[PDB]
């Protein structure tokens, strides 16, 4: 691999980024988590398959 | 006694500590360093609880229940006969329950394998160990720990439970719940397939690896394969141990109010509409 | 029905005890299917021991093998008892470890011991053998991870003892089962197999822990580079199993 | 030079075709943002 | 320009794939937050009127 | 009782804030005022007052 | 450490494997459409297969789409076909049962008929993959093994929705069709009648269920502890038993005292996994149609644990002593 | 234009279904989303004309 | 238009059939399961209504 | 100045695809920022505005 | 002055995308720490000045 | 000397265009925090 | 004091990570507990000296 | 797979430069620090 667990590590990382992110606009914790937890799946998922 | 191939096996070594000391079989059973402490542990550990049962008044396996102190006791040691049992018991409990998982280790050992079971067990004691240790560390008292008894166990868990006002809607309940009820479905289906080729209709030539794998793609369109279902079996069934251990480690400890509350981030979110 | 057949024993009663009768005759079937291989117990010298277990033996089962490989009933003589072991008794008496008597990794003993299966290969649903090598495989190829080809192999005390040549596969399943190890002369003479559950594949090399360098030269061969048997297969799996134990005297002496 | 295999004459007709494309849904946009801008400010 | 030689590097059918996915979802995103909005909500605005 | 699981957890920093409208009925009750032999009453000294 | 054989540190794809065949001719009604996934090629197989598509299976899919539908038409015309809403309350939402006061009439559609006839279907469903099941096994000329582990599924299937109802008279007996729901009715069941605790059969199935994730966590420790000797082929250690099946054994002889045979192990496996539902088939069965009440049935049958302790808080702290004050 | 060399890079058979059960979808969307709203129900505003 | 006929070469005749079939009933089915959810067009409540 | 070499590095079909997915999400999520801000909101601003 | 042979050690490929990555997430999460503040969020700032 | 397979030479070149991205990288930076700080000190 | 033969015991790739990681770290922990603190919280300290 | 003795040799005099390097804009940093805002 060493590119499908680099997107992967990267999905994660903008997930935990986004989940601060909804925090400090309001939101709450438990929602920007999911929000993050989707943006992990979906960018992570999307990044895992589009770039190789 | 032995078995009809168990003689090249029965070798020296392997041990973590004790060497030749402890190295000799018990009829069937092997007798390490931690065979001896799973001995004293666990004879200890049942006779206490026989001990608690006599002076409990009943020896009635339904009804011995060897309770944990008091909340007010704290995390300090309480009377034996006031919830110090139970301390004790725990201690030779989770003594016997790591000497049988380090038992296993020389086991495995001695016979050149992999330590897959001795980690599979140590999930279920750190199932236990979250339930009896943890979790009352982190509330502050002994008596949240479940009570040794065969019915008055199940007492704790309903109410424990109910104490959260519906423990369904835990989001690790669910998940954990998911596990054990697809780590039954894969037991059954892969269980069935392996007697299913082996047993065909009288008078057939029994099945191959590659009947099973197309009769699955044959079902439901997809076969993981031989390894693949004991890889993913393990991993269900550590899963549905490990998740289970989170939904009552974060009960209390990390959730105090309602579980069906918990869920109102999802409802309340700023993207529905009012 | 809401009304008690005796005392207390209602309907839920009944059924609670009928599968009390079902269970313990379920485990008592679940037990003697258990008991289809291993059994007479046998002692330490080898005779038969005095006890057998509540257990009686069940009724001898018939295997229709595929292929032409005639018929199996499990309770009976076993045709994988090895003979002529190389271990003595390090007590008189029973339930203490057999000592090995030359080499354990030569002599497959404990860790290294394997069994007396058949000595041909195993066959897919087609027929031909089970595991080839890619060269003879058609259409096979790498799809994801590490390709071992070609990394040199290290051993468990970081000696290297030559590269992957070639690694066989499960073509039935498509698996990777061995990987051949092109010995070098310093260590070895030819071709040797380490199944894959064995050596961990880095990017790049291949190791293998369990296995010292100077045991490579012992790994038991194949008769034919084309085709491994399960006795071929038995053997070169118990080996490498056994250098867990054997490789060094640290490994065999406790850990503390 | 060329990761898929596609000539330099093939990409500019294929680029060409994309603008063309690009600029007509392009086009559409700009009238329907008018019409909405019209009936409904957001400035 | 020169801009051509994107479809040296890019497959043009495993773009234009991931363009029309999302142009699509782009589309319907805006759709759905001028819906949530009460102001440019269409069908709100016309249930005021003549109401 | 002991072992039986029944018990309220709470966390302590929930515990240690009270009620926020504890100190504003604090803020806002005064003590009785103890009436003497006779005293005037409301109904005759103001008007429209409730019986 | 040592190569935990866990995920596959490398993986070979050859040509699509379309799968066996005899007399029977499977391949007419095969797909012949393969797809390979290397993600799930990591811990399985990593080749989507063709599926045999019959009638059982045709039906089945079929079917299931309409109580699919019918359920999930009902729910999207519940929230007034508000697709927003119909999302946010997708886990709350549900076709409930027909009301109490119908017994087992048919109920109006909205109060329940919708339920009966998306359960017709979903019960058609259900009986034509069992078909399917046992139809690919006699076609594979293996055993029912797969056909008779799911009839154990469908006979608490069969229970919590139609062979209960029918001996409660009424049809609210049965389980609303929605995430949360039949949580609820999980839930609300256990409590209508006592404690679902105390019902020894409901015990008996978590005893199962319990030994199956016990035992598939064992088998799967195990076998992938002795697949360094080819234990994941376990068909050819039955029959010929290589030392992956002695070492198994013997881990367990030396362990507990006793062990299985790389057969019997399934036995195990598949009768553990099998009694799960039938237990608990029996226990919901009994549930209402006998009892009424467990934990009176616990005190009855002198099961039930007695507290001597006091019950209320009071006994124990006092307010202001909890509240710290 | 000449927009025809969509079918050189795109397979007929799989735009044509995937098209197809895009349409569809979307034709439900738009026609549940006027469900969902008062002033453009059909069915309801029948009801209400009726009486 | 008069050209439509070439549909039946990019498209199996056998599989469009079904799958037309299948979506034709299940679109009978819905619209009917529709118009029986309303309060005005449920033709069965009209019936025992108007008696 | 001779920034090119970075593409000896880093494949241009690889940073390509990084580039595009990081601009929208970048661009997607500063808009978004906006909307949560009640100064900068223009959907809102306009209801205001409008009056 | 002698730091180049730093790249003797790391590959360029690798220190490249981990650098990359790093920056933007050290950037991001100083902007998202200085929004949390009061006093350095420009955005209520913004609001405060014009009211 | 190497574990990545750069010469000498070539480490030297790379270093020299990575310094000058880090030094515009840093100039904008020190520019942005200038900026920055007469607009809202923070000291 | 020369010390360079350390560096003959140790891989040059993996120490260089584990302490650069272990740098940064170190550094934002130093950061973030200073931010704790009331008194040499620099953002918070900005807001009272403004004001 | 192990250094020289002339590689290593090189290796610990950039390392030590860059240790003052880093070091000398910590201590002025520290400094800094101690002027603003002193914690003894
Ligand atoms: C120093 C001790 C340190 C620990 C002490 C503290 C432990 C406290 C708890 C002790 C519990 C008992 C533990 C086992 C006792 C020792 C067994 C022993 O030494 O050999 C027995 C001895 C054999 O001597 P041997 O040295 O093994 O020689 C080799 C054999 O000759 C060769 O014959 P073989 O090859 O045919 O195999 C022999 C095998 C033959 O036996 C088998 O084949 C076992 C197969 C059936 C077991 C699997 C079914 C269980 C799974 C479901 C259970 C839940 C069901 C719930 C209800 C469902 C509805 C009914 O015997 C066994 O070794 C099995 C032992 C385990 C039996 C089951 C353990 C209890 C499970 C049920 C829980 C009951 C609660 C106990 C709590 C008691 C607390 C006071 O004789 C027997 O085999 C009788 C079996 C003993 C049953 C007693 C169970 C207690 C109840
Ligand atoms: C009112 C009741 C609430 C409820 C409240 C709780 C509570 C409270 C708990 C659970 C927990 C669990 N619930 Mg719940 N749960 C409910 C409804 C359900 C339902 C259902 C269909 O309705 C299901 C399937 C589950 C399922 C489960 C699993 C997630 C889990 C079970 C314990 C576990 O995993 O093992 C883990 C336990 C171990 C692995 C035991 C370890 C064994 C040791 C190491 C070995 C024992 C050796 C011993 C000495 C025997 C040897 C003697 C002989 C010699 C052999 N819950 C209802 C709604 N649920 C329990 C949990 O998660 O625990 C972690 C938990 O505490
Ligand atoms: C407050 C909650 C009550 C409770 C109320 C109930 C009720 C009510 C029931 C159980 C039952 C079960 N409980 Mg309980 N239970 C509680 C506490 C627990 C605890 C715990 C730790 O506290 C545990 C572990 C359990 C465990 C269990 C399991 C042993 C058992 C389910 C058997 C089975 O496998 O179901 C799995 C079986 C099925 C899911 C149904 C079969 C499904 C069919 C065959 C599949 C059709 C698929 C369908 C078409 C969809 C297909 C879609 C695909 C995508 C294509 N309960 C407390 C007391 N429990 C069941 C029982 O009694 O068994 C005797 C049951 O009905
Ligand atoms: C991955 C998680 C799953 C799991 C796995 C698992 N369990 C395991 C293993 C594995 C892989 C073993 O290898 C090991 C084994 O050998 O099993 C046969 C084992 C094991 N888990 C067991 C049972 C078990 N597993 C359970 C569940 C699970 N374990 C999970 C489903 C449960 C549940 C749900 O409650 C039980 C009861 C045993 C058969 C065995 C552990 C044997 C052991 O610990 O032996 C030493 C101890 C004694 C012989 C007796 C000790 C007595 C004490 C000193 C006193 C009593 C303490 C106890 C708290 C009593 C409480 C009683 C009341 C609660 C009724
Ligand atoms: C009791 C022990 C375990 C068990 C056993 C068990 N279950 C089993 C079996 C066995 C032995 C099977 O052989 C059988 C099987 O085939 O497994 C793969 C099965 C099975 N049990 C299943 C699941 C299952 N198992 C469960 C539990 C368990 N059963 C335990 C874990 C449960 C629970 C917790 O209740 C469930 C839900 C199924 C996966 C499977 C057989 C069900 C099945 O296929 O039914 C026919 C229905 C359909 C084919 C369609 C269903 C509905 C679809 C989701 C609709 C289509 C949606 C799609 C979006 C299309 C939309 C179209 C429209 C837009 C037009
Ligand atoms: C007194 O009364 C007065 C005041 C007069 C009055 O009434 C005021 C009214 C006023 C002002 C009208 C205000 C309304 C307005 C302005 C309506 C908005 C108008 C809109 C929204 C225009 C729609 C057209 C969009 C289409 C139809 C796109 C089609 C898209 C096509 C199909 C492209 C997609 C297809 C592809 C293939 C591309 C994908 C490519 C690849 C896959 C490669
Ligand atoms: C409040 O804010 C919220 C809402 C939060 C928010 O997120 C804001 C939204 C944000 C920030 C999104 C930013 C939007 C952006 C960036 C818009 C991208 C849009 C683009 C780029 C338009 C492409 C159009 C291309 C077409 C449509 C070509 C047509 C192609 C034609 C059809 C030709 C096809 C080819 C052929 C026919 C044959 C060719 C082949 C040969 C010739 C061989
Ligand atoms: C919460 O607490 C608070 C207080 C908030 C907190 O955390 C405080 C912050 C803390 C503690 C972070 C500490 C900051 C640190 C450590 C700063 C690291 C940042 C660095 C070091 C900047 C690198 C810039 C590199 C570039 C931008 C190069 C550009 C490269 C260019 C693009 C050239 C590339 C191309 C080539 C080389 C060509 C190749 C050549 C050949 C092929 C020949
Ligand atoms: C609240 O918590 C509080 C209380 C705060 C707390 O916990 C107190 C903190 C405590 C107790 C921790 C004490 C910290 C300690 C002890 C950390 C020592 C710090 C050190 C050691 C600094 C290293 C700097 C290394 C660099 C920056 C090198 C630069 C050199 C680089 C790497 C270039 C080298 C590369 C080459 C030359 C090229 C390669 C060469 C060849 C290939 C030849
Ligand atoms: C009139 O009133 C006045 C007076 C205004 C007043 O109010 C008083 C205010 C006063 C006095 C201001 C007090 C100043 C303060 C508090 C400023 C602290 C700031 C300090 C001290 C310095 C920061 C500089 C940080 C850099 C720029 C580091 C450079 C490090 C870089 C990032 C390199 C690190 C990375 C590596 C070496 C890579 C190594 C690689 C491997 C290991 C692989
Ligand atoms: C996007 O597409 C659209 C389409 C829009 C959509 O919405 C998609 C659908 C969506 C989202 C719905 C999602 C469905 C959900 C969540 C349902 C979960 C289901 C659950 C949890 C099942 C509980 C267990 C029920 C039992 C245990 C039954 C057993 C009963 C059986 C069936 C026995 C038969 C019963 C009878 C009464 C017989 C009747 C027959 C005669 C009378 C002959
Ligand atoms: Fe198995």
């Amino acid at each position: 691999m060493t590119c499908t667990i680099t997107c992967w590590g990267i999905g994660v990382l903008l997930g935990i980024m986004t989940t601060v992110g909804l925090m400090v606009v309001g939101w709450s914790f438990l929602q920007g988590a999911f929000m993050g937890v989707l943006a992990w799946l979906i960018v992570g998922g999307v990044l895992a398959v589009a770039v190789c | 006694a032995l078995l009809s191939f168990e003689r090249k096996y029965r070798v020296r070594g392997g041990t973590l500590i004790g060497g030749d000391l402890f190295d000799f079989w018990v009829g069937p059973f092997y007798v390490g360093f931690f065979g001896v402490t799973t001995a004293f542990f666990a004879l200890l550990g049942t006779i206490l609880i026989f001990w608690g049962a006599s002076q409990q008044g009943t020896f009635n396996p339904w009804l011995i229940n060897i309770a944990p102190p008091d909340l007010s006791y704290g995390l300090g040691m309480a009377p034996l006969m006031e919830g110090g049992l139970w301390q004790i018991i725990t201690i030779c409990a989770i003594g016997a329950f790591v000497s049988w998982a380090l038992r296993e280790v020389e086991i495995c050992r001695k016979l050149g394998m992999g330590y897959h079971v001795p980690f599979a067990f140590s999930v279920a004691i750190f199932a236990y160990v979250t339930l009896v240790v943890f979790r009352p560390l982190l509330m502050g008292a002994w008596g949240h720990g479940f009570p040794y008894g065969i019915w008055s166990h199940l007492d704790w868990v309903s109410n424990t439970g109910y104490a959260y006002l519906h423990f369904h809607y835990n989001p690790a309940h669910m998940i954990a719940v998911t596990f054990f009820f697809t780590t039954t479905l894969a037991l059954a289906l892969h269980g069935a397939l392996v007697l299913s080729a082996a047993n065909p209709p009288k008078g057939e030539e029994v099945k191959g690896p590659d009947n099973e794998d197309t009769f699955f793609r044959d079902f439901i369109g997809y076969s993981i394969g031989t390894l693949g279902i004991h890889r993913v079996g393990l991993l269900l069934a550590l899963n549905a141990g490990f998740w289970s251990a989170v939904c009552i480690i974060i009960s209390g400890p990390v959730w105090t109010k309602g579980w069906p509350e918990w869920w109102n981030w999802w409802l309340e979110m700023p993207i529905w509409p009012s | 029905m809401e009304e008690t057949f005796f005392g207390n024993f209602d309907l839920a009663s009944l059924s609670l005890w009928l599968f009390y009768g079902f269970f313990a005759l379920l485990i008592y079937y679940l037990q003697t299917e258990n008991m289809r291989e291993g059994y007479p117990l046998e002692d330490d010298d080898g005779n038969t021991a005095a006890n057998q277990g509540p257990f009686p033996l069940p009724k001898e089962k018939t295997f229709k093998l595929q292929h032409g490989r005639g018929e199996l009933t499990l309770p009976g003589e076993d045709v994988q008892r090895r003979d002529n072991l190389a271990l003595r008794k390090t007590a008189h008496g029973n339930g203490f470890p057999m000592e090995p008597t030359g080499d354990p990794m030569l002599d497959g003993v404990g860790p290294a011991s394997w069994s007396k299966r058949r000595d041909v290969p195993e066959l897919d649903a087609h027929g031909h053998p089970k595991i080839v090598p890619m060269s003879a495989a058609e259409g096979f190829g790498v799809s994801a991870g590490t390709d071992p080809r070609g990394l040199p192999v290290m051993a468990g005390d970081g000696e290297i003892v030559g590269l992957v040549s070639d690694m066989w596969i499960d073509e039935a399943e498509q698996l990777v089962r061995y990987l051949e190890i092109e010995l070098d002369p310093e260590w070895g003479d030819g071709k040797r197999l380490v199944q894959r559950e064995m050596v961990r594949i880095k990017s790049d090399r291949v190791k293998v822990r369990s296995i010292y360098g100077k045991h490579f030269k012992n790994v038991p061969k194949t008769k034919s580079p084309n085709q491994v048997t399960l006795l071929e297969e038995d053997k070169i799996m118990a080996y490498y199993a056994g250098g867990t134990l054997y490789a060094d005297e640290s490994r065999l002496e406790p850990q503390l | 030079l060329s990761f898929t295999g596609l000539t330099d004459e093939q990409a500019q007709e294929l680029h060409s075709v994309y603008m063309s494309g690009l600029w007509l849904f392009s086009a559409v946009a700009v009238v329907a943002h008018l019409a909405t801008f019209i009936w409904r400010p957001w400035f | 320009s020169k801009f051509y030689k994107i479809w040296l590097i890019f497959d043009p059918r495993r773009v234009f794939v991931a363009q029309g996915v999302f142009l699509f979802l782009l589309a319907a995103m805006i759709h759905l937050v001028l819906l949530s909005t009460e102001h440019f909500n269409w069908f709100e605005l016309a249930a005021a009127n003549a109401a | 009782p002991r072992g039986t699981g029944m018990s309220v957890p709470e966390f302590v920093s929930d515990l240690d804030t009270p009620d926020p409208t504890i100190e504003v009925f604090l803020a806002s009750t005064s003590d009785p005022v103890i009436p003497e032999e006779g005293a005037q009453t409301a109904g005759e000294a103001y008007e429209n007052v409730d019986p | 450490p040592e190569y935990q054989n866990i995920f596959t540190q490398v993986q070979v794809q050859g040509p699509a494997e379309l799968g066996v065949d005899n007399e029977n001719n499977l391949t007419e009604e095969r797909t012949t459409g393969t797809g390979f996934s290397q993600l799930i090629g990591w811990i399985g197989n990593a080749q989507l297969g063709p599926i045999y598509l019959g009638w059982f299976g045709i039906i089945s899919l079929v079917t299931g789409t309409l109580w699919f539908n019918i359920v999930g038409f009902n729910m999207l015309s519940q929230v007034g076909y508000s697709i927003p809403e119909f999302i946010r309350q997708l886990f709350w939402l549900a076709l409930e049962p027909p009301s109490p006061e119908y017994g087992l009439r048919m109920p109006p559609l909205d109060d329940g008929g919708w339920f009966i006839i998306a359960s017709f279907f979903l019960l058609v469903s259900v009986i034509s993959w069992w078909l399917r099941s046992y139809q690919l096994a006699e076609m594979h000329k293996m055993g029912k093994h797969v056909a008779w582990a799911f009839a154990a599924a469908i006979w608490l299937f069969l229970v919590l929705g139609l062979f209960r109802p029918i001996l409660m008279g009424s049809w609210s007996e049965a389980v609303p069709y929605g995430i949360f729901p039949h949580l609820d009715w999980t839930t609300a069941f256990s409590i209508r009648y006592g404690n679902l605790y105390y019902n020894p059969f409901h015990a008996l199935s978590i005893v199962f269920l319990y030994g199956s994730v016990l035992l598939f966590a064992m088998h799967g420790a195990t076998i992938l502890a002795v697949t360094r000797f080819g234990g994941d082929r376990e068909l050819e250690q039955i029959y010929d038993r290589g030392t992956a099946s002695e070492r198994a054994g013997l881990f367990w002889r030396w362990t507990m005292g006793f062990n299985a045979t790389m057969e019997g192990i399934h036995r195990w496996a598949w009768w553990f996994a099998v009694l799960t539902p039938i237990t608990g088939g029996i226990g919901i069965l009994l549930t209402g149609t006998v009892v009424d009440n467990w934990f009176l049935w616990a005190v009855e049958h002198n099961f039930a644990p007695d507290y001597t302790q006091d019950y209320g808080y009071e006994a124990y702290t006092t307010y202001d002593g909890f509240l710290g004050r």
